[PDB]
RNA sequence: ACCGCAGUUUGGGCGGGCAGCUAAUUAGCUUAUGACUUCUAAGGCUUGCCUAAAAAGUAAGGGGGAAGGCGACAACCCCCAAAGACCAGCCGGAACUAUGGCUGGCAACUAUAGUUGAAACUGUCCUCUUCCUCUUUA
DNA sequence: TAAAGAGGAAGAGGACATACAGTTGA
DNA sequence: TCAACTGTAT
């Protein structure tokens, strides 16, 4: 159900797609990532319709992290319209990740 | 176990050397902290394979149950909203309580990066990419409206700002483990904090920084390794929620204080009024009531620090009973037998024996027989503590007029640092300005301020406390903080917490007993009947029922509370009360 | 009030202690979150005199010499004195008042007899939180 | 009176308060 | 020749 982006398509994904869009910053080697990525993949199934959500490797997409303020992975960047609305980094858990949505929406 | 503090002199060339030893252990602090954040990784690593596997075995013993109760099982944990479930799936909901928190996965093909910590040990982990580059900044001027739990709110929103460099990416590679350079250690690997007690691979590591070699003795190394170890083991359980990572020190917040937990002071001549510890040649003492206060006669030195406060230098000497010693020698021996023989060996029960005579006859030591008196406390605004009894304490008066003063004080000290800086700034200077003398002088005098603020506290709740301790054997505590719900400025200045750990401490020594009841209607219930009553003034309060035998009398309503505490303690004596 | 010094605090001890009233430079009452010296940005009355943030300093047991300090003062020398005030038991529901009383002994001061000689002390590290001051916006 | 920064302090609250081998050296 | 210091173990 999770969306993969690209670095050519991100503006128009992203920035010109209607509704909040929560983008997570990916890798595979990466432990954590794979920590979190099982709970990623249950807020897309959760919340369908309320959010759209979307992953983005590092590793294939290099040019695209740096220009929003990433500097390490996991990172989870929620956007409106062209804009970040919300920014969070690190493992979140399950609950912590909940509530961060929930205040944000 | 007591700590005695001992006042004491030094020469100008003493302090330079104090200088230069907290100096150098500020750096060996810094450099700890450092090599810990980069290990922190390999501990990590293990505890989520763990984790992982225990999520394996959750998800199996989930799946292999019926499906018609796993499916809503699943639900409560993969939905908000929690309904009132039958104990049969309740049961099952918490043994697989772990999925609450995370979600299987495989942490396999991964390779071990170090890890860069966040606010916890456990959760929150990241690993670092690339430095340099524009970052994300609170912009005040953005105000969101976010919609929060507690309605809209106008939040100051972020934007990307102004950055180091430009954006690089960190060469991403495994973790390594650092080594000493050289010198008679050469490439040993420093896999915990412990590995760094050596002089000889931090004199190497110094040469490799080029700076000159440690001139401090092992003993302070060895002390402060001690505190960054308890720091650590504080910061990773997860029992405590409140503390955190260790900080770096900065050149503003060196070490004030040097540690030997190693071996007693080397000499302590009571007639001339000398101590002579390690690394400094001997210190005079201008204490004049050190030597009955220390007892040396019937007491053992183990450990003590030189410590510096506004008021002046100090020694810390810490003492213990006489027996103390060797129900040590014998603690240390433990872990040699269960090595050597077992736990199911007789060795090992022989010496828990031992231990446990040993620190029988120390609790033993000061037990005092009492007159079995019950006492209920409670801690008031007006009064420190009310007793049962009717009797209103005082609190400490004095320090309000110390923070008053401080708050003068620094209003004069802020008001000096603006006109110094506007007429630096006039004078036409960009570089940051040095601190005059008159605000240095200023600054003393309210950091000795503080001090006696703190000092003044501690002795009043000794005083107190040791009272208390003293009159009465059982004792009945508990706090009614809904008050809190300046008020605060002032609760500050009585360190209630403090008075309530000390008394605590002295009743159990002195075999004594304590209860926390819990606080559920204290004040307003009238005690002799149970029923809610009124209160007709600030502290009066008056109980409603006419079948009460005190109905229509007003009486102190902190007594009141305190005889209710003292019920719910389980004594019921209340005879008779003072007004 | 406050400040300094007596191991750290409280009551007390020696000293420093603005301004006003009354009596006779020195005694009482009111009272300041220390006192004093040098030089200056500023302000006040009318060209002079005053009040002074900042800055840099002085002392904080009593008396007598004394090099040198613009000065508060004082290196050094001589005499006097010595309070966070003694010890050991036994009572105390020990508050108000930061521990009351009795016994014994020991000190000091008075007229062999009296008065005074109070209490407590377990600190350190670390992390969160609170307080305060000063700014800026509303 | 309110809120956010910077800097200086404190209070809460939990732990803690080492032993033997081997080496130096004056 | 014994205190003092450093290394190893937990």
């Amino acid at each position: 159900k999770i969306i993969h982006l690209t670095d050519d398509s991100f503006d128009t994904d992203v920035l010109k797609a209607d509704g909040a869009i929560l983008v997570d910053f990916w890798a595979e080697w990466c432990g954590p990532c794979k920590m979190i990525a099982p709970i990623l993949d249950e807020i897309a199934d959760e919340y369908q319709g309320k959010l759209t959500v979307a992953k983005l490797n590092i590793d294939q997409n290099p040019g695209t992290a740096p220009k929003y303020g990433i500097r390490g992975i996991p990172t989870l960047l929620l956007f409106k319209n062209g804009e970040v609305a919300a920014t969070k980094v690190g493992a979140l858990s399950k609950g912590q990740l909940k509530e961060f949505l929930d205040a944000n929406l | 176990m007591k700590t005695i503090k001992i006042k004491i002199k030094l020469t100008t060339d003493q302090v330079q050397l104090c200088d230069r030893y907290l100096e150098e252990l500020t750096w060996l602090w810094n450099l700890t902290l450092s090599n810990q954040l980069h290990n922190h990784c390999v501990t990590w690593y293990a505890w989520a394979a763990k984790l992982s596997a225990d999520l394996d075995k959750a998800t199996e013993k989930l799946d292999k149950l019926k499906p018609e109760q796993q499916q809503l099982v699943k639900d409560y944990y993969r939905t908000k909203d929690k309904p009132r479930l039958t104990k049969k799936e309740q049961e099952l909901v918490a043994k697989f309580d772990i999925f609450a928190r995370w979600s299987s996965f495989s942490l396999d093909g991964i390779i071990p990066v170090p890890l860069r910590l966040g606010n916890s040990g456990y959760e929150g982990l990241s690993c670092q990419i690339a430095t340099g580059g524009n970052y994300w900044k609170r912009d005040e001027n953005i105000n969101i409206p976010i919609n929060t739990k507690k309605g809209i709110i106008h939040v100051k929103g972020y934007k990307l700002v102004k950055g180091d460099k430009l954006w690089q990416r960190i060469e991403i590679v495994p973790h390594k483990y650092r080594t000493f350079p050289g010198g008679k250690f050469e490439g040993r690997e420093l896999t915990t904090l412990e590995k760094l007690d050596n002089v000889n691979g931090l004199n190497t590591l110094r040469a490799f920084q080029n700076l000159p070699d440690l001139q401090v003795s092992s003993h302070y190394i060895g002390g402060l390794l001690a505190f960054f170890k308890e720091s650590w083991s504080a910061f990773l359980d997860p029992k405590r929620m409140n503390s955190r990572k260790p900080k770096f020190k900065k050149d503003s917040d060196k070490i004030t204080t040097l540690s030997n937990n190693q071996c007693a002071p080397n000499r302590i001549d009571v007639n001339k009024n000398i101590v002579t510890v390690t690394g400094f040649s001997p210190i005079t003492i201008i204490d004049k009531n050190w030597v009955k206060r220390l007892n040396l006669s019937q007491v053992l030195p183990r450990t003590y620090m030189l410590t510096q406060n506004p008021s002046g230098y100090y020694i810390n000497i810490v003492i213990a009973h006489p027996l103390h010693e060797e129900k040590i020698a014998l603690v240390k021996k433990l872990p040699k037998v269960k090595k050597e023989f077992g736990e199911d060996s007789q060795e090992y029960e022989d010496i828990k024996s031992k231990i446990k005579f040993l620190e029988q006859q120390i609790k033993e030591s000061s037990i005092v027989k009492g007159k079995d008196l019950s006492v209920g406390i409670d801690p008031g605004v007006q009064a420190v503590v009310s007793t049962d009894h009717g009797a209103l304490f005082l609190p400490n008066l004095t320090r309000e007029r110390v923070s008053i003063h401080i708050e003068e004080l620094q209003s004069r000290l802020d008001n000096a640092e603006l006109i110094n800086d506007k007429k630096w700034k006039s004078l036409g200077n960009k570089t940051p300005r040095i601190k005059t003398k008159n605000e240095t002088k200023l600054q003393e005098k309210i950091s000795r301020l503080h001090e006696r603020g703190a000092n003044s506290s501690n002795a009043f709740n000794h005083k107190l406390s040791t009272r208390l301790s003293r009159t009465y054997e059982h004792i009945a505590w508990e706090d009614t903080q809904i008050n809190n719900l300046g008020l605060n400025w002032i609760m500050r200045q009585r360190c209630l917490s403090d008075l309530k750990a000390k008394t605590k401490q002295k009743t159990e020594n002195r075999g004594g007993n304590f209860h926390e009841p819990p606080a559920n209607y204290s004040s307003q219930t009238c005690h002799c009947c149970g029923q809610k009553g009124e209160r007709r003034s600030q502290h009066e309060f008056v109980c409603k029922n006419s079948d009460c035998k005190l109905f229509d009398i007003p009486q102190q309503a902190d007594t009141n509370a305190a005889r209710n505490h003292k019920q719910n303690g389980g004594f019921e004596l209340g005879e008779v009360k003072y007004h």
